[PDB]
Order: structure tokens, then C-alpha cells, then sequence
């Protein structure tokens, strides 16, 4: 009886945790390609043209 | 989008029937605008009939007035359906667009007909009743999204570049709504942290003091010609109209829930005259319902309450932001493991190079301290 | 050729810095919001003194 | 290490321009000469100062490459021209 | 005391909990080197506000569902003095309850 009260509160806190999980990734992929350019840019091979794409 | 060949084909065989359809929603089209405009000058206000002049502060410039100029018949829906209003608003665009080119047509004789070769090319300024098929139309669809997305950019961008530099907002909320406003598509704004921007830009620009080139970006980003453009009150005046059917129809939807009952491809339509569901981005009812939702509570109950909507160029910026699509990015991130400066290898580096990787490479500690040392022997022998 | 290309590299350092402000608010309001909801449930000491009362003790 | 530019500076030094805020500060006190974070920058004294940076080899811990999905957006349309090409 | 039941809802996406915590064990895994401690006082970074976020989402539903797994709930959900006390609290129920059990049964 407890489990069906609190199910909806578990649904929708399931699918806001995915949305969440989906939306953190991007951030972890800018960071990833913010310190390859970074490393980039430390050997003197950077054009500001690559950057900027 | 780009002329083509095929389009200059579809165009050319549609040319004729394409025209005579035209002039029956011509005849259509002036029906319906006789029974608003006789419905506007009998239960209009004094100031809408009488067209109050608004004049600006600086240069005392007459434009529009979005209280006085602009008024929303709550009882149109007596003498007039939503689906009369949608048309005569199509019909308006496609008789600005052919008007212009008329115009073109009368003012250099027989020398725009090259003109007309270019023109019937594209699908861009040719009016929707050149397509007699639901291909040709998805075709015609998708270059005024194209046109669209080209245009709102820059418009969005003068807006938001304009009020950053010369002015700040007052308080948190106001910064939130400002800094929300012009987010991406892929992401979804909530329209009530959104409209006190509405608030904030009527203190710093209403529509009365809109200028002329951020009226030319919003022209182009409607689908409506600006050549020529001439003084700002002439697109202004078409603008104003357009948005005063818009929301004639959105409190008549509102307040009859049509758009509940409204079909798949109707509601499509009507959101997408509103600039709010592009076709090409494939949505479904959920996400056309979504959009529209949002759109009506952006307009606020103050809109069904009193016919006021918020500042339009906030209303216009808000609804073409869908069009603002996310700055495009192809490439494997792999292609970040090259070089960029590999030509320049074979020239080696010169004396000033090579001095400055030795003081400021990693033995710049040491050279520091050396120089340092040196320097402050040198000036106790001075002295 | 020359101007605008110029102008948009100046551009570039103070977009990038406030863009990367604008993320950093974006995830602090994402941490912000999140609050750990304390549930109650009906204390079971009132469960047994029902029961007692339906024995008719 | 190779003789590569790097960001360009405008002849300018950024711990006293009008945006020096936007230059990452490293533990010496010298503002980078670009928004990427720079531990060797130098700042040189002619006529008008001017700040540095030297490129050197040093490694950073390189977080693994991510989805296409993640970064990837594939809004390209057919008047835009990348950087690289106009280049 | 509750009342009627809450409303269905019907889950936009399909996915089960331990999916879920595997994949966010993968996506914290990757970042384990660049991840640095810091002081509790000093400012958190964008891997620590990412885990912490996660975990605490995570661990509710758990404690929610039934899984009473205190050493972890104590670290990524506990955030006010009130939250120890929900703790302390909920800590003494657990063994009062499998005390009695255990002396019922006996
Ligand atoms: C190949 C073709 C060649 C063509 C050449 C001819 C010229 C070009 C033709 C037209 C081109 C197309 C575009 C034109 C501009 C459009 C502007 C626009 O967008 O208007 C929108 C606007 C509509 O907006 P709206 O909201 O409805 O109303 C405007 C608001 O009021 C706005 O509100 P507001 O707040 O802005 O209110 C202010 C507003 C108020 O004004 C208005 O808007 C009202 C309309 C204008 C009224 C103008 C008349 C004023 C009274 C004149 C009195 C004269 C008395 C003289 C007596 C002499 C006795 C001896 O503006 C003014 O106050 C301006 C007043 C005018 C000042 C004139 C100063 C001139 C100085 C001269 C210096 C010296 C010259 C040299 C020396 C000469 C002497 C030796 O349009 C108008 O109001 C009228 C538009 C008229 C367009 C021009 C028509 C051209 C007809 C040409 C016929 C002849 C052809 C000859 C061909 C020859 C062979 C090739
Ligand atoms: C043969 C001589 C030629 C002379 C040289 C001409 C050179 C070319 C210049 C352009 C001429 C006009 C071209 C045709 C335009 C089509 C008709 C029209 O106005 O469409 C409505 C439409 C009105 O625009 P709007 O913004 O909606 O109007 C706002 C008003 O508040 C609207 O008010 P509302 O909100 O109450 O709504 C009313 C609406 C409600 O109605 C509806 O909604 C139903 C639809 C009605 C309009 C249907 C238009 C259909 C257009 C397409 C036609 C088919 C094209 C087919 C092409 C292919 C053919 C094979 O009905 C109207 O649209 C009525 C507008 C007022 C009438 C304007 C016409 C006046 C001239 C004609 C009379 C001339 C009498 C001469 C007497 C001589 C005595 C000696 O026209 C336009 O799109 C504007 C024209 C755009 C091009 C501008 C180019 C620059 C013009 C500068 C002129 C300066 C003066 C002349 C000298 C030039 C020197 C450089
Ligand atoms: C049968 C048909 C049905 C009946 C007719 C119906 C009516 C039809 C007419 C109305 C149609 C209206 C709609 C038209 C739409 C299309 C417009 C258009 O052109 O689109 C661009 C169109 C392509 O459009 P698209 O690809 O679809 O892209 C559209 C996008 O949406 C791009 O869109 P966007 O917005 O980015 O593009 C806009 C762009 C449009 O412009 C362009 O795109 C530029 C087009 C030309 C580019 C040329 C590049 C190549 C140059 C080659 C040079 C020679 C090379 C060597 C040749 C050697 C030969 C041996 O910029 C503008 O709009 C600028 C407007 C400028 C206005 C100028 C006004 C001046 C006023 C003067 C001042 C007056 C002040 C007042 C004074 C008052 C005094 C009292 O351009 C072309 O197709 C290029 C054609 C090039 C032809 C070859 C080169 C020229 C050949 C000349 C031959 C001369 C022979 C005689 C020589 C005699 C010597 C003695
Ligand atoms: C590296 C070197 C390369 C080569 C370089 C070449 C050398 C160039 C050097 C100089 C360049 C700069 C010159 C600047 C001059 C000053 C401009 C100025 O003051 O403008 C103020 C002002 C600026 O215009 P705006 O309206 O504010 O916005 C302009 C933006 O570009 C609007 O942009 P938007 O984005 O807002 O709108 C885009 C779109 C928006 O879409 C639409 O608007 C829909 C489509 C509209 C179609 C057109 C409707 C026209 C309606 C009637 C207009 C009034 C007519 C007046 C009576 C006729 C007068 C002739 O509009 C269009 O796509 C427009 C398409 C126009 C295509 C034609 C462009 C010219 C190409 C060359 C053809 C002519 C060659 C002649 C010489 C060779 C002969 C063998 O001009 C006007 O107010 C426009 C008045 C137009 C009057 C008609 C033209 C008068 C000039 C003489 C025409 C002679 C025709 C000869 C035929 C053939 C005879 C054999
Ligand atoms: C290849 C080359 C070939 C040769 C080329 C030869 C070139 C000759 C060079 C000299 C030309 C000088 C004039 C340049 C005009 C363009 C200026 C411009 O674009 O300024 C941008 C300027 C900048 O705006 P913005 O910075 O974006 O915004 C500022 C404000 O917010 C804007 O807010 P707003 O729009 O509310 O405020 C403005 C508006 C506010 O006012 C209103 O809205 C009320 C409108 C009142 C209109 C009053 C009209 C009165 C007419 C009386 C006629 C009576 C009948 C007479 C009949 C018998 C005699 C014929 O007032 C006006 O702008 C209208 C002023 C009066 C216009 C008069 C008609 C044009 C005369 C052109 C000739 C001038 C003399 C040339 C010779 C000397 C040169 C030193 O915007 C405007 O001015 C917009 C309106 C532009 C209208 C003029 C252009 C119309 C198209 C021309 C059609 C004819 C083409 C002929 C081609 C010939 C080829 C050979
Ligand atoms: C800027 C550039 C300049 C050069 C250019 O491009 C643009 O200008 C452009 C302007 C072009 C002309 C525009 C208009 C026509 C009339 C048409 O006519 C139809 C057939 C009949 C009429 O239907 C013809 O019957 C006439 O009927 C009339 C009575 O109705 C009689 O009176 C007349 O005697 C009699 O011939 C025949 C084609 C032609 C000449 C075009 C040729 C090509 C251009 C020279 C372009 C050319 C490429
Ligand atoms: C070359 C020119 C081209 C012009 C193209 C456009 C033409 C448009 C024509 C529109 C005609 C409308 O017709 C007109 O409508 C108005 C408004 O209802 C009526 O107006 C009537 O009612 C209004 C409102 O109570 C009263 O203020 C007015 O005193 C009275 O006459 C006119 O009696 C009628 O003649």
C-alpha cells in the first residue's frame, strides 16, 4: 500500500533525474573540448579560426 | 533558400491558376476586411478611429501607439470566424509580396521580366497560391522558414546588444526574465520568468520609438518585402495590423478554447503565424499545444481582462526565438588532435624567439633571479 | 577583410568569459532548487492502541 | 616547443585594459593574454607595456572524448560558411 | 489519513533505477582524475555540484522506495542540522524495528 501511494512522486522523480543525467552530459562535453583546445593553444598550434568553430 | 530550376518550373506551369486563385481570395479577402473595418470605425474607440498622434520624446517622430493605435474586438467573433481572420492574414502577406512586385513590374515596363525569371525561381516571395500540390506547399513552407531563420538572428541580437550596452536591468527578477528571453530552441523558456522583460523594455523602447533598422530586421524575419522600405510607417502600419488580427484571433481561440478542438494541421498553421512552430523541425500536437500554451500565458490574463498584450518587440523577439536555432558544430572531436601552424615549422625560430622561450620558458625563475641579481650589483657599484 | 574580422576578435574574450558566467548561474540555480522532501508517516504506536481498542480491552 | 602564434593581443596589456576582468588571472598576478587559463604569461615594458605568453609543453589531464550526440548540432544552413573555410 | 490515491502519471521515458545509477556511476568515473577535494568552506566545482545533484536525487529515491542504506543517504542528503536529525531519527526506528522482530521471533 505504501509503494502505490508513493509511486507517482517516483515516476516523476526517475524521468526529472534522466532529464538531468541528459542535460549534465553537454556541460562535461564543452569542458572536455574547452581543455583539449587549452592544450592546444599552450603548444602554440591553435588558429582562433578552429576556436571559433 | 537558394533559386532553383525545378522551382522556376513549378512556378512557371503554376503561374496562371496560381493568379486566378489570388484574385478569388482577393475578392474573399476584401469581404472579410470590409466587415472588420465597418465592425472597427462603428465600435471602436475614439482614439483607434480618430488615430491619435504619438510622437517621440527626442525627435517628435509620429509612430503607432501600442495602447491607444492598437485595440482587440473581445465581439468580433459575431461578424467574423478565427478561420476568416487566418485567411485574410495569409491573404495580406501574399498581396504585400505581389503588390511590390507589381509595383516593380509597373514602374520599369517590360525590363523586369529577367527580374520575374529570378523571382519565380525561388519560393520565397512567391505568394502561397502558386502551389497546387501538398509537395510544392511543404517546399513553400520550408523556404519562408528559411527566410525566417536567416532574419531573426540579427533582429534578436540588435535587441538584446542595444539594451545590454546602453542600459542595465533594475532588479533580480527582471535580470532573470532578460537573460531568458533570448535562450536557444532547444531549451524551453518559461513565459511567466519571461514577461516582466515586456515591463522592463516598455521603460527603456515601446513600439512607438522602434527604429527603423530593428523594424527592417522584424520585417524580414515576418516574411513581409522591405524594398523599398521608405519611412518606418509604412511596414510599421503592416506590422501593427498583422498582430492586431493575431490577437483579435488569439482571445476569440481563448475564449472559445478552440484551439483544443482545432486539427492537427490547423493548429500547425496557426502556430506558425504566430512565428512559434517551424515546419521543419517536425512537431507534434503535444509540442504545438506546448508553444501555444505558453504563448497565451505570456500574453497574460491582463490580455483576455482588458485586450492589452504585453510590448510587442519583446512579444516578437519572445516568438522568434524558436527560430534561433543552436550555433551549428560539426566535426569529430578528434580533428582537435592537429596542428593549425605546421607550415610554419620550417622557419624555425629567430633571436628575439628564442630569447623569449629561455625567459619565459621554464628556467624563467632562474633567468629572473640571475638578471635581478645582476642588476642590483650593477647600480651598488653605481652608486 | 580587415575591420569587421578585427572587431569580432576583440569581441571574442568578453563573450566567452560571460557565456561561461551564464553557465555557472545556470548550474547554481539547477543546485539551488534542490530540496530534500523529510516524508511523515502515521506513527504505528496509534495502530496498536486501535487494535487494543478493537479487542475491547 | 614550436614557434606557433597565439591569441592575438592588439599590442595590449590586459592587467590594465577596459576587459582585463575577461583574462583569467594566474598565481603570479599576470592576466592571460587570452580567456584560456596561461601559468607562464610575462608582461614586457617598451615605450607601452605589453603582455606575453610563451607557449611550452605541459600536460593537462585530458577528460575522455564524449558522445557526437552531446556536442554535435547539426544546424547548418546553406548561406553559413565555417571559420576555417572563409579562412 | 493520506487520502485517495495520487493521480496516474505516465513516465515520459522508459529507463529502471539501476540503469539510471550506472550511468551516472560511468559518468562520474570518467572525470575521477580532473575531480578535485577541496574544503568544505571553499567553492565547489562543476564535477563536485554534478555529483552532488545526482546523488542526492538518487539516494531520495532510494530512501523513498524502501532502501535503507544509511551511510550513503548520511553523506549525499544530508544538508541541514534538521537533516541529522531526520537521520538520528530514522536510524533508531530501523533497529528498534529489527529488535523486535528478532525478539517477537524469539
Ligand atoms: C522618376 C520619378 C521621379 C520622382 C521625383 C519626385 C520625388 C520622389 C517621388 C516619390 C518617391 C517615393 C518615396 C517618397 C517618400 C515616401 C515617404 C513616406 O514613407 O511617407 C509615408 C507617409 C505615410 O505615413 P502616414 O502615417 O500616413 O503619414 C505621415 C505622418 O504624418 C508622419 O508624421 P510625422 O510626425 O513625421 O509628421 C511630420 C511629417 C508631416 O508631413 C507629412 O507626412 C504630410 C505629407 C507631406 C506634406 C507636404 C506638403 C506640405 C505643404 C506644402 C505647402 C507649399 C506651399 C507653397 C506655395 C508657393 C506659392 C508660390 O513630415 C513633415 O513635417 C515634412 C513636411 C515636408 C517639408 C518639406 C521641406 C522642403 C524644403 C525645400 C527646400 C528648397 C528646395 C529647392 C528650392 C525650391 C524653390 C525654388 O506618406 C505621406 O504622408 C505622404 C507621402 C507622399 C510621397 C511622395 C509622393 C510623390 C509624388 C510625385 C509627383 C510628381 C512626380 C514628378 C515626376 C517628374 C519626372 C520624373
Ligand atoms: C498607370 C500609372 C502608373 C504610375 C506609376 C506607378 C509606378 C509604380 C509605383 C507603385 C504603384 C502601385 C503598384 C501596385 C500596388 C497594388 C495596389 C496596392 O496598393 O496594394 C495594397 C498594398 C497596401 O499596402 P499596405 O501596407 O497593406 O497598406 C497599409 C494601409 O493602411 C492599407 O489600409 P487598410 O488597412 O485600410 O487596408 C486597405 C486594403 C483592404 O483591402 C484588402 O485587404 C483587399 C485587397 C486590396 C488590395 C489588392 C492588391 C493586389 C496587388 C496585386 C495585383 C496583381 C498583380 C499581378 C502581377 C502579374 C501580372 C501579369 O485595401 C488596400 O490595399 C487599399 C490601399 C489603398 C489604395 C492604393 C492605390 C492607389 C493608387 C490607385 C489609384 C490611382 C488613381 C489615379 C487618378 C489619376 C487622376 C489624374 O500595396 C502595397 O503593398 C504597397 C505598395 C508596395 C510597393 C511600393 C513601391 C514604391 C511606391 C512609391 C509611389 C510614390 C508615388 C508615385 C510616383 C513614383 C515616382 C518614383
Ligand atoms: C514573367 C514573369 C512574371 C511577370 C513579371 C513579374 C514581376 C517581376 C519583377 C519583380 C521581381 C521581384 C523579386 C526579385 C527577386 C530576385 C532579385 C535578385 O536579383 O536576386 C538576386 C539574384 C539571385 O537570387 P537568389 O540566388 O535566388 O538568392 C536570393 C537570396 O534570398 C538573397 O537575397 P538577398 O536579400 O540577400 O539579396 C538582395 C540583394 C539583391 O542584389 C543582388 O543580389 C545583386 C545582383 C547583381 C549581382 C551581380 C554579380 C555579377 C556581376 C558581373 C559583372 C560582369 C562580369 C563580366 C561580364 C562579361 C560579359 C561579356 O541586394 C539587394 O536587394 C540590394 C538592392 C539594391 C537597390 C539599388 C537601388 C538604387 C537606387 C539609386 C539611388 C536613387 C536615390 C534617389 C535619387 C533621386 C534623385 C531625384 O541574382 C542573380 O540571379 C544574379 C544575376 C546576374 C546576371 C548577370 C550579371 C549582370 C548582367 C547585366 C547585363 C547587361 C546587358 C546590357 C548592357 C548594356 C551596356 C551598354
Ligand atoms: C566589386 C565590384 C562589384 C560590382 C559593383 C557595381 C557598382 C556599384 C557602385 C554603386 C553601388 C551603390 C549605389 C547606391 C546608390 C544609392 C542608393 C540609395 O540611395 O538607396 C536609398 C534607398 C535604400 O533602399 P531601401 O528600400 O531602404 O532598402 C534597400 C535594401 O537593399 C533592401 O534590402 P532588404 O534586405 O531590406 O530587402 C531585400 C529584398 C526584399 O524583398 C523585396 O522587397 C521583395 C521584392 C521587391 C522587388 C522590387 C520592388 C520595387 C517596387 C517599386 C520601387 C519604386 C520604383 C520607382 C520608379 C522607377 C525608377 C526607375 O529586396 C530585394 O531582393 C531587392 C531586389 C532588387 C534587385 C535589383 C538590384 C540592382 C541590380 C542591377 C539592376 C539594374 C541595372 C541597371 C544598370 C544597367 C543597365 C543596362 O533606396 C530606395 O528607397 C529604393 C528606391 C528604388 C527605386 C527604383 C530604382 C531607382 C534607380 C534606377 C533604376 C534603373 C533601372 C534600369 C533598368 C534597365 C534599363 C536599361
Ligand atoms: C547609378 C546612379 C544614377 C544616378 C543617381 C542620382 C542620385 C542623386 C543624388 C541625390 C539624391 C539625394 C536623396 C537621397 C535619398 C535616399 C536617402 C536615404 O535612403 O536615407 C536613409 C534614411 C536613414 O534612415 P535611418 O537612419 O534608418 O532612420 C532615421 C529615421 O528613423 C527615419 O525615420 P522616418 O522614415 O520616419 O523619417 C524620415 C521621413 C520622416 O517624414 C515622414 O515620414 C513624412 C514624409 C513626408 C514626405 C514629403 C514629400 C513632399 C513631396 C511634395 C511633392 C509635391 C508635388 C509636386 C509636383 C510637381 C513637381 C514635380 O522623411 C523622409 O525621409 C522623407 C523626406 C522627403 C522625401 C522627398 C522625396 C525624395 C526626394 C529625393 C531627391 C532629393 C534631391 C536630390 C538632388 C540634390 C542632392 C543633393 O532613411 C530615410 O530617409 C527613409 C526614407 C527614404 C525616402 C527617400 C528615398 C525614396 C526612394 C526614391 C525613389 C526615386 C528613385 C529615383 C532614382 C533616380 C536615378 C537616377
Ligand atoms: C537590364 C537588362 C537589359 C536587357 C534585358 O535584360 C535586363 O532586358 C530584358 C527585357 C526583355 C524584353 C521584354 C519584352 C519583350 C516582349 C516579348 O514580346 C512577346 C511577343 C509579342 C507580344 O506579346 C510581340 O508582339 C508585339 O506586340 C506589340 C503589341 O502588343 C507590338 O507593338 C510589337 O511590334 C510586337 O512585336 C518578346 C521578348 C521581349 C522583347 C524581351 C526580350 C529580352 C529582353 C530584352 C531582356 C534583356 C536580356
Ligand atoms: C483609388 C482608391 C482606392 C481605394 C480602395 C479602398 C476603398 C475602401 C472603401 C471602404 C468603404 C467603407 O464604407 C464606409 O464605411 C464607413 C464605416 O463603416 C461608413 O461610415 C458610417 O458609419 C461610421 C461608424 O458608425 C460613421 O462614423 C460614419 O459617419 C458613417 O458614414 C460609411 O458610411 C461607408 O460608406
Amino acid at each position: 500500500t505504501l509503494q502505490q501511494y508513493r509511486r507517482a512522486s517516483q515516476d516523476k522523480r526517475l524521468d526529472d533525474l534522466v532529464d538531468l543525467l541528459e542535460r549534465f552530459k553537454p556541460v562535461l562535453a564543452r569542458e572536455a573540448i574547452m581543455q583539449r583546445l587549452t592544450i592546444k593553444h599552450l603548444e602554440g598550434q591553435l588558429g582562433v579560426w578552429r576556436y571559433m568553430d | 533558400m537558394q533559386g532553383s530550376w525545378s522551382v522556376l518550373k513549378k512556378n512557371c506551369s503554376n503561374f496562371f491558376p496560381g493568379l486566378l486563385a489570388f484574385a478569388q481570395q482577393t475578392q474573399e479577402a476584401y469581404g472579410i476586411w470590409l466587415r472588420i473595418y465597418n465592425r472597427q470605425q462603428k465600435y471602436g474607440p475614439t482614439d483607434f478611429v480618430e488615430q491619435s498622434e504619438t510622437f517621440s520624446p527626442d525627435y517628435h517622430k509620429r509612430f503607432h501607439s501600442q495602447d491607444k493605435n492598437m485595440w482587440v474586438d473581445k465581439e468580433l467573433c459575431t461578424e467574423v470566424s478565427q478561420k476568416e481572420v487566418a485567411r485574410l492574414m495569409t491573404y495580406k502577406l501574399d498581396m504585400w509580396r505581389m503588390a511590390h512586385c507589381a509595383g516593380a513590374l509597373l514602374a520599369t515596363g517590360g525590363y523586369a521580366i529577367p527580374f520575374g525569371l529570378f523571382w519565380l525561381a525561388n519560393d520565397t516571395w512567391v505568394p502561397s497560391s502558386f502551389n497546387l500540390t501538398g509537395e510544392e506547399l511543404r517546399a513553400w513552407r520550408e523556404a519562408q522558414d528559411l527566410y525566417r531563420y536567416r532574419s531573426a538572428p540579427s533582429y534578436l541580437t540588435d535587441t538584446k546588444w542595444h539594451f545590454d550596452f546602453h542600459a542595465y536591468p533594475w532588479n533580480e527578477t527582471q535580470e532573470r526574465a532578460w537573460d531568458d528571453l533570448f535562450e536557444k530552441n532547444d531549451v524551453r523558456r518559461d513565459p511567466k520568468v519571461v514577461r516582466p522583460a515586456a515591463e522592463m523594455y516598455d521603460g527603456f523602447i515601446k513600439f512607438e520609438l522602434i527604429r527603423r533598422k530593428s523594424l527592417r530586421h522584424l520585417c524580414r524575419s515576418m516574411n513581409i518585402p522591405t524594398f523599398p522600405m521608405l519611412a518606418r510607417l509604412c511596414n510599421g502600419t503592416r506590422v501593427r495590423d498583422y498582430w492586431n488580427l493575431a490577437w483579435c484571433e488569439d482571445y476569440m481561440v481563448i475564449t472559445q478554447r478552440l484551439h483544443e478542438s482545432m486539427t492537427d494541421e490547423e493548429l500547425y498553421d496557426y502556430a506558425w503565424r504566430r512565428y512559434l512552430a517551424p515546419y521543419d523541425k517536425n512537431l507534434n500536437r503535444e509540442q504545438l499545444m506546448e508553444r501555444v500554451e505558453d504563448y497565451f500565458e505570456f500574453l497574460g490574463p491582463d490580455f483576455v481582462a482588458h485586450g492589452k498584450a504585453p510590448n510587442l518587440v519583446i512579444l516578437t523577439n519572445y516568438v522568434l526565438g524558436y527560430y534561433n536555432d543552436p550555433a551549428y558544430l560539426e566535426g569529430d572531436i578528434s580533428e582537435l588532435d592537429k596542428n593549425d601552424y605546421d607550415h610554419l615549422a620550417s622557419w624555425g625560430k629567430d633571436a628575439f624567439l628564442r630569447r623569449l622561450e629561455f625567459e619565459n620558458g621554464p628556467l624563467r625563475d632562474q633567468v629572473e633571479a640571475h638578471t635581478q641579481r645582476l642588476l642590483a650589483e650593477r647600480a651598488a657599484i653605481a652608486k | 577583410d580587415i575591420m569587421v574580422p578585427s572587431f569580432v576578435y576583440n569581441k571574442l574574450p568578453v563573450i566567452h568569459f560571460l557565456q561561461e558566467k551564464r553557465a555557472e548561474q545556470k548550474l547554481r540555480r539547477v543546485l539551488d532548487e534542490t530540496y530534500t522532501e523529510w516524508t511523515e508517516e502515521l506513527d504505528q504506536a496509534h495502530v496498536t492502541d486501535a487494535i487494543t481498542r478493537s479487542l475491547n480491552i | 616547443v614550436g614557434n606557433g602564434p597565439t591569441f592575438s593581443t592588439g599590442g595590449e596589456c590586459m592587467n590594465t585594459c577596459d576587459i582585463q576582468n575577461a583574462f583569467p588571472m594566474n598565481d603570479r598576478g599576470v592576466r592571460s593574454s587570452s580567456p584560456f587559463q596561461e601559468p607562464n604569461t610575462a608582461i614586457y615594458d617598451s615605450y607601452l607595456a605589453w603582455t606575453y605568453f610563451q607557449p611550452m609543453d605541459v600536460h593537462i589531464e585530458k577528460l575522455p572524448a564524449p558522445e557526437a550526440k552531446y556536442y554535435q548540432r547539426h544546424t547548418k544552413k546553406p548561406w553559413d560558411v565555417s571559420s576555417t573555410e572563409l579562412t | 489519513y493520506k487520502g485517495e490515491v495520487p493521480p496516474h502519471y505516465t513516465r515520459k521515458s522508459s529507463a529502471t533505477i539501476e540503469q539510471v545509477e550506472k550511468e551516472i556511476d560511468a559518468l562520474l568515473g570518467g572525470a575521477e582524475k580532473l575531480r578535485k577535494t577541496s574544503t568544505d568552506d571553499q567553492p565547489m566545482d562543476k564535477l563536485t555540484l554534478m555529483e552532488r545533484c545526482l546523488r542526492h536525487a538518487l539516494w531520495s529515491y532510494h530512501k523513498e522506495e524502501g532502501r535503507y542504506d544509511f551511510d550513503q543517504i548520511g553523506r549525499w542528503v544530508v544538508y541541514t542540522p534538521e537533516d541529522e536529525v531526520k537521520l538520528a531519527q530514522l536510524k533508531r526506528e530501523v533497529e528498534a524495528k529489527e529488535k523486535l522482530a528478532a525478539l517477537r521471533k524469539r
